[PDB]
C-alpha cells in the first residue's frame, strides 16, 4: 500500500526519532516543553545577533540580538497556547490533550527564555 | 486639485458598476414576471436582444475608429 | 484611467504653462507613452537610488508596491482551480509523512479556493495595484513639480 | 440475492505500494474497500498510478475515497469483463456495502427500485426565486 | 461619408444577397467554405445598385423578417 | 450536499447513470416514456457536482439538473 | 535476427486533388462538414495530429516521414531568400572592403505611402533596414567574396527545395517505407551520427581548408577581396597554397605517413581570438571540424546491424539494473521504438537545450569575424537562440505528457523505471514545490529587501558589494581555473578557449570585442533567480507530466485525453487540470523566466564588457552601472527599463521608427490577449446570441452557426497573444536600443 524507503524505515533513523523529547513518551509534558524550549531558545539568538539592525555596534549588539529572540520566544509560547485551545477541546500520550498541551506550552516559554539568557551568557 | 478629482472620479466608477450589480440581483431575486405584466420593466425584457445588440454596434464602431485614428497619426 | 490620464495631463501641461505641448503630443499614442508617462516618471522612480534617497522614496517603493499587487492578481486571474487542487494534495501526504511536524494537524482540511473567489480575490489584487500605482505617479510626479 | 459480507482476509494484487494510497483520513474518518473475482493474473493500472498485478481467483484493495473504488470497477468492467463490488469501511469496524446497492448495476434497470428526486414537471415550468423567498435557508425553486 | 457608406453598403449587400441564396441549397453550409464563384460574381457586378434594390425591400416589407420566426430565449 | 433533480422529460436513455462517476444515480421503472424507464437520483450524498451527468443527457433542455449546494467531504472529493 | 534492408510499398497513394476539395478528409468526426463555426477552428487544430487519425502505426510514420521533406522544403526556400537578397538587395560588397564601418543591410522597402523612411544611410552608399542576423559574417567567414557567389547558393537552394518536397511527394505517394524500416533505430543511429554529422563535419572542414583559410588569410592581411584568388584556383594549384601555408608542398603524404605535426600551419590550437577580426582563429576551427568528424565517424560504429559486430540497444538497456530501481530500463527500448511522441519528448527537450548552450558559447566565444563587435547582432542572436530553447525545452512537457495519455500501457511496465517514477510522484512534487518556495524567498526576497532598506536610507543594509556581501565563490574560482588552463592543463594550447574567464581584452575597430567578465553580488543574485524560475517551470510541467493520468482529484484522467478543460465545478472546481492545461501555464513561466536571462545578459553586457576603447581606456555603454543597480527592483526599473527605453520611444521620423510602432504595437497584442486569458466562453456565447438575434432580423444570418471558442482554445488564444506581444515588445526594445547605441 504504501512506499517504504530506507529514508521513511531504517533502524538509525527511528532509533534517533524514538530520543528525541518529542517522541519520549512516559516524560512530563512540562518536562518535553522545556528541553524543546532550551533547544530552540539558544539557536534563535544567533541570527538576530549576527544580522540585526545593531549587529556592527559593539556592544548593544548582544543584548539586542538576545532580546529581540526572548521576543520571538514569547510569540511562539503564544502560538502553541493558542493551538491547544483550538485543537483539542473535546488521548494515550497525556500531551496530545487539553490540558497536557497547555503545561507543555508552559515549559517551551521557560526553556525557551532561559536558553535564549543562556546564549547570552556565552556571548558574554 | 489633481488627487481629488481622481479619487472621486474612481469611486464613481465602483458605485456605478455596483448599481447595475443589484439591478441584476434585482431581477433574479425579486422580479416577478406575473405582478408586472405588460408595464415598461418587462418590456426591457421583451426586446433585451435589440438593446443589447445596439450597444454592440456602438462599442465597436467607437472602438475600430477612435483606435483606427490613433494609429493612422 | 482614461478620464483621469486625459485630466492629469492636460492640467500638467497647462500647469507649467505649455500647453502646446499636450496638444500637439495628445493625437498619437506615442505622445501618451512617451510624453506623459515616460517623461513624468523621472523624478518617482529616483525617489530612492545607490546615492541617496529624498522625500519621495515612499512614493517609489509605493509604485512597485502597486505594481507588484497588480501582477500578483493576474496569477489568480489566468491560472484556475484545478491545478492548484492537485498541488496542495502532494503538501497534505508531505505534511503527515514529515517527523515531528505530523504531531501537528489541521483543524481546517486544507483545500484550493473556489472558482468564484479566484476571480473576485484576483480582481481585488488587479484593482488594488491599479490603484496604488497611479496614486504614487499621480501625487509623485505632481508634487515632486510643484512642491 | 443478498447484500455479501466483507472478507478481510481475502488477499490483495501484488503491488509493491507507492505514495498515492491511503492518509489519516482512513483511521479517523472512513475508507472503501473493492473486491472482485479473477479469472487469471493480469496487469490492470492502479488509479492511485502504477501497475498492479491481481491474483487469480478473490482479490481486495482498499482506497481514500469512493470515486477511487469506482473508477477502478469501471475498468475491470470494461476492460477485463469482471463483477467487483465495494464497501464503505468505517474506523470501528462497520461495513456499509455499497456497489451494486440491489446486486444489478444502476444503468440497468430492475424491479423493487423507487424513483428519488423525480419532478413532475419540465425545468421550464419551475416557479420564480421570488416566490420561494424567505423560506428559512438558500434554496432553489427546483427544490419544491 | 457617402462615399464609405456607399461601398460599406455595396459589400454588406452583396453578402446578404449571396447567403439568402445560397440558402435554398441543399447543403447551405458546403456554400459558405467552398464559394460558389460563378454565383458570387454574378452578384457582385449587381451591387451596384443596392441603394435602390435596398429601399425597395424596405417599402416591399421583405428586408425584415417577422418576430414570430426569430428565437429568443425566456423571460 | 449537492441537489440532483430528475424531471419527466427524461426518455430513459441511461446515459446519465453510465456517466455519473460516484453511482449516484440509477434507473427505475416508469411508465411516461417509450423505454418505460426513468433516471433516479437516490444517493445524492456521494454525488461530487461534477455534472458528467448533464453532459451526457440528450434531451433538450435537460432532464438531469445539479445544483451545487453544501460542501462536505464526500461533495468535495478529498480523499484525506 | 531480422535484417536490416530497403522495405517499401509501391504506390501507396494516388495523386489527386480530389481531397483538397474535401476539408476534414483525414478525421471521421470532420469529414462530414461543417455545422457551427467550431468545426473551423477544429479542422485546423486537428491537421496534423496524425495519431488521432488512426492507430496504424506505419500509416503514422510514412506522415510523419514525408511531412519532415515538406518542412526541409521550407527552409531550404527560406535560406534561398537570404542568400538571394544578400546577392540583389545587399550592401554587402561594400561593407566586406570596410566591415567596421558599414551596417549589414539586406532589406530594400518599396517607396509608398512614405514608409521609404525606413531605407536608411546604412553606409556603402546603399539604403535599407540594418539586419542583425549575421548573415555578412558568416558569409566572410566562408569566403565569399562576390554577390555572383550568393546569387548561384540562392539557386542551388531553390533545387534543393525542390528535390526536398519530391521526396516528400515520392516517399508517400509512390515509394513508402514500411513500418520495419522505420524501426532500425541503430541502423539510423550509426548513419546519423557517422554519416549525417561525420562526413558533415568532415566536409565541411574540407571547404574550411580550402576555401575559408586562405580567403580569410588574404582578407585579414588587408588584400582587397577583388584581389584574391577565386576558391577554385586555391584549389587547382598547389603552388599558390603552399605560399600561404608552406605544408601544402609536402602534399597529403605527411597525413598517411602520421607526420600530423607537418600541418601545423593550418591545425592550429592558438584559442582566443584573432585580433584583427575579433572572432575565432578559423585554423582552429578546421582542426576542430576535423577532430569531431573522426569522432563523429568513430561513433557511428557503434551499433549492430547486419554483421555480428556492434552493439544492440536492448542489449544495453537490459544490462543496466540495479538494487534500488527495480527492473530498470526493461522496456524503453519497445517504448522509444513504437512511440513518435515519446521520440519527440527525448528529442525537444535537448535540441532545445542545445540552442541555449549555443547561445551562451557564441557570445563568449565569436566564431565569426567581425561578430563581436556588432553588438545589434551579438544581442539578436543570443536572445534568438534562448526563445527557441525555451519554447522547445515546453514541447519537451508536452509531449512527454501526450505520450503518458496515449501511449503508455501498464502491462509493459510492470515495477520498471518508468512505473517507480510514478508510484513516488507525490515525493518528487512534493520536495520540488519545497525547493521553488525556498528558491522564491531567498533569491526574489534579497530583492525586496534590498528595496526597502533602501527606501528607508539604511544602504549599509543592503545585499550588496559594498555592504554584506554574497560572493559567486565557486564561479570565480572556476574562472581563474579556466584562464590558467594554458600553463598547466592545457599545455599545448596557447590561450585560454574565451577571453570571459580572464587577461586582455580585444579591441576591434575602436570598440571591445570582448574581455573579462567578473562576477559580484548582483550576479549572485541573479542567478539564484535565473534558477527559481527554471525550478519553477520544471514543477509545472514535471507535475503535468506525472500526474497526467490520474491524481487524488480525479483517479481517471486518462479516459478524458490529454486535452481537455475540466471535469465540472464539483470537488470544489477542477479548471485545468488536464495535461494540457500544465503545458500553457508553462508556458508563461517560460516566458517569465527567459525574459529575466535575456535582460541579465542585455545590461551586463552594456554595463561591463561593451564599449568604446580610447587612450584614456574603456568606457562602457552604461558605464559600468550594473554592479550597484541591478540588485533592486527599483534599479531594474529605473537604469534599465526607463532609461534604456528612450531610444524606442524617441525613433518616430527615422529609419528605427518602425520599432517604435512595433513597441506599441506589440504592447497592444499583451494586452489584448488578457481578454482570452480573463473571462470565459460563457459570456460570449451569450453575448453572440444577442448578435445573432439581430442578423436573423436582417435576414442575414450564417448557416454555419456561429459559436463561442471552445475553452481550450480561449486559452490556447490568450497565452499565444500573450507571448507573441510580451516577446515583440522585448524586440522592438532590444533592437531600437543596440541599433542605435552599438
Ligand atoms: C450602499 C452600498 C452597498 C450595499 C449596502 C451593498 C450590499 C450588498 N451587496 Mg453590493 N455593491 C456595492 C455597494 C453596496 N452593496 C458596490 C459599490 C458594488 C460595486 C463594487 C457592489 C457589488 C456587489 C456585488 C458584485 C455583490 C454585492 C453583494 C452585496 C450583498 C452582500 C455583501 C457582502 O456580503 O459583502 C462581503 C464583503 C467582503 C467579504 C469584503 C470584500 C472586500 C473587497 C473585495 C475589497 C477588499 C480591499 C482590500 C482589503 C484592500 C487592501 C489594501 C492594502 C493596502 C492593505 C449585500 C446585499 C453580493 C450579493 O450576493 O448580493 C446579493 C454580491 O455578489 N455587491
Ligand atoms: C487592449 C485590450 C483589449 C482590447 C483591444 C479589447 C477589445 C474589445 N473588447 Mg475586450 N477586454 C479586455 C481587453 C481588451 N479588449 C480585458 C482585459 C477584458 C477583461 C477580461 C475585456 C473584457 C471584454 C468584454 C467583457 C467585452 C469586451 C469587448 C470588447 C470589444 C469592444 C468594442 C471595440 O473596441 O470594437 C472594435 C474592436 C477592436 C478595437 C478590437 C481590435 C481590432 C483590431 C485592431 C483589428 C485588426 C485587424 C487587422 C487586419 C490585423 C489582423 C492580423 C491577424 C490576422 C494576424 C473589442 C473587441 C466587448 C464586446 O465584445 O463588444 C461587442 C465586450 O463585451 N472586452
Ligand atoms: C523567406 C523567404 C522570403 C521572404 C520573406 C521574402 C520577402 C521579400 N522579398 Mg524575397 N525572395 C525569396 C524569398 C523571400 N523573400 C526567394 C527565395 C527569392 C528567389 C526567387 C526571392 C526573390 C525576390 C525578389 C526578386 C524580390 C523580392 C522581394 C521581396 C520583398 C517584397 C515581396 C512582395 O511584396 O511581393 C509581392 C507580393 C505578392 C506577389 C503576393 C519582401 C521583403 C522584392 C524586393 O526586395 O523589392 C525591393 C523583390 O523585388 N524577393
Ligand atoms: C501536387 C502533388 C500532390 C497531390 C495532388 C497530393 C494529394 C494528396 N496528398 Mg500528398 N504530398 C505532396 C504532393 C501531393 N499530394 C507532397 C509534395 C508531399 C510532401 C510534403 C506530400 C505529402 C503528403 C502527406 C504526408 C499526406 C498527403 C496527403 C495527400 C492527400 C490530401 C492532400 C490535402 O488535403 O492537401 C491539402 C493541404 C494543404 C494545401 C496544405 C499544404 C502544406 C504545404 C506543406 C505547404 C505549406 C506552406 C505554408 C507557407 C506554411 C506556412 C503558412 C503561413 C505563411 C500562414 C491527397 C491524396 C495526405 C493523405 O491523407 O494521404 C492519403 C497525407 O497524409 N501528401
Ligand atoms: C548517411 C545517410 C543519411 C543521411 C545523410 C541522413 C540525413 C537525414 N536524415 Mg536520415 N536515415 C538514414 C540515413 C541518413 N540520413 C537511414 C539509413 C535511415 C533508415 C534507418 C534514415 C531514416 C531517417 C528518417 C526516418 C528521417 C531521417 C531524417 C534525416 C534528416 C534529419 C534533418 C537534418 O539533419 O537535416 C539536415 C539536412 C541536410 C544535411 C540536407 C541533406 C540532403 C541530401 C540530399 C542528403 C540526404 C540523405 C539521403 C540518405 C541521401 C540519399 C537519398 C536518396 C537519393 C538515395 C537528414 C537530412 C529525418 C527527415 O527530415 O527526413 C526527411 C527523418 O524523419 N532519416
Ligand atoms: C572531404 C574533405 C576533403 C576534400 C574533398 C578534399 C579535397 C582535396 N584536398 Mg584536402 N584535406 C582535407 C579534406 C578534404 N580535402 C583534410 C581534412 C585535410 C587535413 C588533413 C586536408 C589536407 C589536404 C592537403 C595537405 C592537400 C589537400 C589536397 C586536396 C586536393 C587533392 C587531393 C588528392 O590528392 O586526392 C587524390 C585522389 C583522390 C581524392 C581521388 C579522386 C577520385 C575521382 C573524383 C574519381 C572520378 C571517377 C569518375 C569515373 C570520373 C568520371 C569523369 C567524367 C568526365 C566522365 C583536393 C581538392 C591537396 C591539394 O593540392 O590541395 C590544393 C593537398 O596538398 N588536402
Ligand atoms: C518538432 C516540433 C514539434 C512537432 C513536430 C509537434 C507536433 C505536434 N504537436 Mg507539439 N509542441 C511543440 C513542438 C512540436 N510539436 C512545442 C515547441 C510546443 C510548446 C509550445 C508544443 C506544444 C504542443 C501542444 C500543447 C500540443 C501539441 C500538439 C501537437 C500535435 C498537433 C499539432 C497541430 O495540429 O498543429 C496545428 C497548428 C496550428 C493550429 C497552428 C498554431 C500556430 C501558433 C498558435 C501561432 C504561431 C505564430 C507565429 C509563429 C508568429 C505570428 C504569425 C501571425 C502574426 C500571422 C502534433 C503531433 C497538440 C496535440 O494534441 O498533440 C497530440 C497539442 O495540443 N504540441
Ligand atoms: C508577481 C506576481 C506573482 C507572484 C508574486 C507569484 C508567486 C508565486 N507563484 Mg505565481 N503566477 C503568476 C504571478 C505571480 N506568482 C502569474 C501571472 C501566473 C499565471 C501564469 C502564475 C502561475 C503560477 C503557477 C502555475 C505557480 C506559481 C507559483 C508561485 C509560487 C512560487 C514559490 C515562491 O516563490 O513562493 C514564495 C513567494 C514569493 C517569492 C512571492 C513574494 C514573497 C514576499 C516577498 C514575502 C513577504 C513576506 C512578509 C513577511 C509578508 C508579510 C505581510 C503581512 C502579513 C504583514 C509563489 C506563491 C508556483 C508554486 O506554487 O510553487 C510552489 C506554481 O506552481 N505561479
Ligand atoms: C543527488 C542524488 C543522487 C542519486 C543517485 O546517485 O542515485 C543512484 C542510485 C543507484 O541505483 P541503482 O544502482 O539501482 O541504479 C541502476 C541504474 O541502472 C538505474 O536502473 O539510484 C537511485 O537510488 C534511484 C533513485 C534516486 C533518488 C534520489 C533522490 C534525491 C534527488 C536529489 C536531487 C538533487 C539535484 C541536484 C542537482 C545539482
Ligand atoms: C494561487 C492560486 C491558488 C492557491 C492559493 C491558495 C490556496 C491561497 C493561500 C493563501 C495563504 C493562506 C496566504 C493568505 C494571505 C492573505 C493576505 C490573507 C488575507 C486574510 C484576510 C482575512 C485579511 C488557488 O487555490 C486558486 C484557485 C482557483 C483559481 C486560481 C487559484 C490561484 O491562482
Ligand atoms: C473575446 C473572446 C471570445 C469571442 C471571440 C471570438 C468569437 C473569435 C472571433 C474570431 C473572428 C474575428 C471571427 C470569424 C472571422 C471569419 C473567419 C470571417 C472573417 C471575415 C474577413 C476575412 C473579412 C471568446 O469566444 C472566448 C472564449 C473563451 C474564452 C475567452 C473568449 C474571449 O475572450
Amino acid at each position: 500500500g504504501m512506499l517504504e524507503t530506507p529514508v521513511t524505515s531504517a533502524p538509525i533513523v527511528a532509533t534517533y526519532l524514538s530520543n528525541l523529547p518529542a517522541y519520549r513518551t512516559g516524560v512530563a509534558p512540562v518536562l518535553r516543553g522545556v528541553e524543546i524550549g532550551l533547544a530552540h531558545g539558544f539557536l534563535l539568538a544567533g541570527p538576530f545577533i549576527k544580522l540585526g539592525p545593531l549587529r556592527n555596534v559593539p556592544e548593544t549588539a548582544e543584548i539586542a540580538g538576545s532580546l529581540s529572540a526572548a521576543g520571538l520566544v514569547l510569540i511562539l509560547a503564544l502560538c502553541l497556547s493558542i493551538y491547544g485551545s483550538a485543537q483539542f477541546q473535546s488521548a494515550r500520550d497525556p500531551l496530545f490533550s487539553a490540558d497536557g498541551w497547555s503545561e507543555f506550552a508552559a515549559g517551551f516559554l521557560v526553556g525557551g527564555e532561559a536558553g535564549v539568557a543562556w546564549a547570552y551568557v556565552c556571548t558574554q | 486639485q489633481a488627487a481629488l478629482y481622481t479619487h472621486h472620479q474612481y469611486i464613481a466608477g465602483f458605485i456605478m458598476c455596483g448599481a447595475f450589480a443589484h439591478g441584476a440581483i434585482f431581477f433574479i431575486r425579486d422580479y416577478d414576471p406575473e405582478q408586472n405584466k405588460g408595464n415598461v420593466l418587462a418590456r426591457m425584457l421583451d426586446h433585451k436582444e435589440a438593446l443589447i445588440s445596439h450597444l454592440s454596434w456602438v462599442s465597436l464602431f467607437l472602438g475600430f475608429h477612435t483606435l483606427g485614428l490613433y494609429v493612422h497619426n | 484611467g482614461w478620464v483621469t490620464f486625459y485630466w492629469h495631463w492636460k492640467h500638467l501641461t497647462l500647469w507649467q504653462g505649455n500647453v502646446a505641448q499636450f496638444d500637439e503630443s495628445s493625437t498619437y499614442l506615442m505622445g501618451w507613452l512617451r510624453d506623459y508617462l515616460w517623461l513624468n516618471s523621472s523624478q518617482l522612480i529616483n525617489g530612492y537610488n545607490p546615492f541617496g534617497m529624498n522625500s519621495l522614496s515612499v512614493w517609489a517603493w509605493t509604485f512597485l508596491f502597486g505594481h507588484l499587487i497588480y501582477a500578483t492578481g493576474f496569477m489568480f486571474l489566468i491560472s484556475w482551480r484545478g491545478y492548484w487542487q492537485e498541488l496542495i494534495e502532494t503538501l497534505v501526504w508531505a505534511h503527515e509523512k514529515t517527523p515531528l511536524a505530523n504531531l501537528v494537524y489541521w483543524k481546517d482540511k486544507p483545500v484550493a479556493l473556489s472558482i468564484v473567489q479566484a476571480r473576485l480575490v484576483g480582481l481585488a489584487h488587479f484593482s488594488v495595484g491599479y490603484i496604488f500605482t497611479y496614486a504614487a505617479f499621480l501625487i509623485a510626479s505632481t508634487s515632486g513639480r510643484f512642491g | 440475492w443478498t447484500v455479501p459480507t466483507l472478507n478481510p482476509d481475502t488477499p490483495s494484487p501484488i503491488f509493491g505500494g507507492s505514495t498515492g494510497g491511503l492518509l489519516r483520513k482512513a483511521q479517523t474518518e472512513e475508507f472503501y474497500v473493492i473486491t472482485w473475482e479473477a479469472k487469471k493474473e493480469q496487469i490492470f493500472e492502479m488509479p492511485t498510478g502504477g501497475a498492479a498485478i491481481m491474483r487469480q481467483g478473490p482479490n481486495l484493495l482498499k482506497f481514500g475515497k469512493k470515486e477511487q473504488c469506482l473508477a477502478l470497477t469501471t475498468q475491470l468492467r470494461n476492460k477485463f469483463k469482471l463483477t467487483p463490488c465495494f464497501y464503505r469501511v468505517f474506523p470501528d469496524g462497520k461495513v456499509q456495502y455499497l456497489h451494486p446497492a440491489d446486486g444489478v448495476y444502476p444503468e440497468k434497470v430492475n424491479a423493487g427500485r423507487v424513483g428519488a428526486n423525480q419532478n413532475m414537471r419540465r425545468i421550464g415550468q419551475n416557479v420564480n426565486p421570488i416566490k420561494v423567498k424567505f423560506s428559512g435557508r438558500m434554496m432553489s425553486p427546483a427544490e419544491i | 461619408t457617402f462615399g464609405f457608406l456607399y461601398v460599406a453598403g455595396y459589400i454588406g449587400y452583396v453578402g446578404r444577397q449571396y447567403l439568402i441564396a445560397v440558402k435554398g441549397e441543399a447543403k447551405p453550409t458546403d456554400k459558405e467554405i467552398i464559394i460558389d464563384v460563378p454565383l458570387a460574381t454574378k452578384l457582385a457586378w449587381q451591387g451596384a445598385g443596392w441603394p435602390l434594390a435596398a429601399v425597395q425591400e424596405l417599402q416591399r416589407g421583405t428586408l425584415l423578417e417577422k418576430e414570430e420566426n426569430i428565437t429568443v430565449s425566456p423571460r | 450536499a449537492h441537489i440532483v433533480k430528475i424531471y419527466d422529460t427524461c426518455i430513459g436513455c441511461t446515459q446519465c447513470v453510465r456517466a455519473c462517476p460516484l453511482d449516484v444515480l440509477e434507473m427505475v421503472p416508469w411508465d411516461g416514456c417509450k423505454a418505460s424507464q426513468m433516471a433516479s437520483a437516490p444517493r445524492t450524498e456521494d454525488c461530487v457536482g461534477c455534472k458528467r451527468c448533464e453532459t451526457a443527457c440528450p434531451t433538450d433542455f435537460l432532464s438531469v439538473r445539479v445544483y451545487l449546494g453544501s460542501e462536505s467531504t464526500r461533495s468535495m472529493g478529498l480523499s484525506y | 535476427a531480422k535484417k536490416v534492408k530497403i522495405a517499401v510499398d509501391r504506390n501507396p497513394v494516388e495523386t489527386s486533388f480530389e481531397k483538397w476539395a474535401k476539408p476534414g478528409h483525414f478525421s471521421r468526426t470532420l469529414s462530414k462538414g461543417p455545422n457551427t463555426t467550431t468545426w473551423i477552428w477544429n479542422l485546423h487544430a486537428d491537421a496534423h495530429d496524425f495519431d488521432s487519425h488512426t492507430s496504424d502505426l506505419e500509416e503514422i510514420s510514412r506522415k510523419v516521414f514525408s511531412a519532415h521533406f515538406g518542412q526541409l522544403g521550407i527552409i531550404f526556400i527560406w535560406l534561398s531568400g537570404m542568400y538571394f537578397h544578400g546577392a540583389r538587395f545587399s550592401n554587402y560588397e561594400a561593407w566586406l572592403s570596410d566591415p567596421t564601418h558599414i551596417k549589414p543591410s539586406a532589406q530594400v522597402v518599396w517607396p509608398i505611402v512614405g514608409q521609404e523612411i525606413l531605407n536608411g544611410d546604412v553606409g556603402g552608399g546603399f539604403q535599407g533596414i540594418q539586419i542583425t542576423s549575421g548573415f555578412f559574417q558568416l558569409w566572410r567567414a566562408s569566403g565569399i567574396t562576390s554577390e555572383l557567389q550568393l546569387y548561384t547558393t540562392a539557386i542551388g537552394g531553390l533545387v534543393m527545395a525542390a528535390a526536398m518536397f519530391f521526396a516528400g511527394w515520392f516517399h508517400y505517394h509512390k515509394a513508402a517505407p514500411k513500418l520495419e524500416w522505420f524501426q532500425n533505430v541503430e541502423s539510423m543511429l550509426n548513419h546519423h551520427l557517422g554519416g549525417l554529422l561525420g562526413l558533415g563535419s568532415l566536409a565541411w572542414a574540407g571547404h574550411q581548408i580550402h576555401v575559408s583559410l586562405p580567403v580569410n588569410k588574404l582578407l585579414d592581411a588587408g588584400v582587397d577581396p577583388k584581389e584574391i584568388p577565386l576558391p577554385h584556383d586555391l584549389l587547382l594549384n598547389r603552388a599558390i597554397m603552399a605560399d600561404l601555408y608552406p605544408s601544402f608542398a609536402k602534399g597529403i603524404a605527411p597525413f598517411f605517413t602520421l607526420n600530423w605535426s607537418e600541418y601545423s600551419d593550418f591545425l592550429t590550437f592558438k584559442g582566443g581570438l584573432n585580433p584583427v577580426t575579433g572572432g575565432l582563429w578559423l585554423s582552429d576551427t578546421a582542426h576542430h571540424h576535423v577532430a569531431i568528424a573522426v569522432l563523429f565517424l568513430v561513433a557511428g560504429h557503434m551499433y549492430r546491424t547486419n554483421w555480428g559486430i556492434g552493439h544492440s540497444m536492448k542489449e544495453i538497456l537490459e544490462a543496466h539494473r540495479g538494487p534500488f530501481t527495480g527492473e530498470g530500463h526493461v522496456g524503453l527500448y519497445e517504448i522509444l521504438t513504437t512511440s513518435w511522441h515519446a521520440q519527440l519528448a527525448i528529442n525537444l527537450a535537448l535540441f532545445g537545450s542545445l540552442s541555449i548552450i549555443v547561445a551562451h558559447h557564441m557570445y563568449a566565444m565569436p566564431p565569426y569575424p567581425y561578430l563581436a563587435t556588432d553588438y545589434g547582432t551579438q544581442l539578436s542572436l543570443f536572445t534568438h537562440h534562448t526563445w527557441i530553447g525555451g519554447f522547445c525545452i515546453v514541447g519537451a512537457g508536452a509531449h512527454a505528457a501526450i505520450f503518458m495519455v496515449r501511449d503508455y500501457d501498464p502491462t509493459n511496465n510492470y515495477n520498471n523505471l518508468l512505473d517507480r517514477v510514478i508510484r513516488h510522484r507525490d515525493a518528487i512534487i512534493s520536495h520540488l514545490n519545497w525547493v521553488c518556495i525556498f528558491l522564491g524567498f531567498h533569491s526574489f526576497g534579497l530583492y525586496i529587501h534590498n528595496d526597502t532598506m533602501s527606501a528607508l536610507g539604511r544602504p549599509q543594509d543592503m545585499f550588496s558589494d559594498t555592504a554584506i556581501q554574497l560572493q559567486p565563490v565557486f564561479a570565480q574560482w572556476i574562472q581563474n581555473t579556466h584562464f590558467l588552463a594554458p600553463q598547466l592543463t592545457a599545455p599545448n594550447a596557447l590561450a585560454a578557449t574565451s577571453l570571459t574567464w580572464g587577461g586582455d581584452l580585444v579591441a576591434v575597430g575602436g570598440k571591445v570585442a570582448m574581455m573579462p567578465i567578473s562576477l559580484g553580488t548582483s550576479d549572485f543574485m541573479v542567478h539564484h533567480i535565473h534558477a527559481f524560475t527554471i525550478h519553477v517551470t520544471v514543477l509545472i510541467l514535471l507535475k503535468g507530466v506525472l500526474f497526467a493520468r490520474s491524481s487524488r482529484l480525479i483517479p481517471d484522467k486518462a479516459n478524458l485525453g490529454f486535452r481537455f478543460p475540466c471535469d465540472g465545478p464539483g470537488r470544489g472546481g477542477t479548471c485545468q487540470v488536464s495535461a494540457w492545461d500544465h503545458v500553457f501555464l508553462g508556458l508563461f513561466w517560460m516566458y517569465n523566466s527567459l525574459s529575466i536571462v535575456i535582460f541579465h545578459f542585455s545590461w551586463k553586457m552594456q554595463s561591463d564588457v561593451w564599449g568604446t576603447v580610447t587612450a584614456s581606456g574603456v568606457s562602457h555603454i552604461t558605464g559600468g552601472n550594473f554592479a550597484q543597480s541591478a540588485n533592486t527592483i527599483n534599479g531594474w526599473l529605473r537604469d534599465f527599463l526607463w532609461a534604456q527605453s528612450s531610444q524606442v520611444i524617441q525613433s518616430y521620423g527615422s529609419a528605427l521608427s518602425a520599432y517604435g510602432l512595433i513597441f506599441l504595437g506589440a504592447h497592444f497584442v499583451w494586452a489584448f490577449s488578457l481578454m482570452f486569458l480573463f473571462s470565459g466562453r460563457g459570456y460570449w456565447q451569450e453575448l453572440i446570441e444577442s448578435i445573432v438575434w439581430a442578423h436573423n432580423k436582417l435576414k442575414v444570418a450564417p448557416a454555419i452557426q456561429p459559436r463561442a471558442l471552445s475553452i481550450t482554445q480561449g486559452r490556447a488564444v490568450g497565452v499565444a497573444h500573450y507571448l507573441l506581444g510580451g516577446i515583440a515588445t522585448t524586440w522592438s526594445f532590444f533592437l531600437a536600443r543596440i541599433i542605435s547605441v552599438g
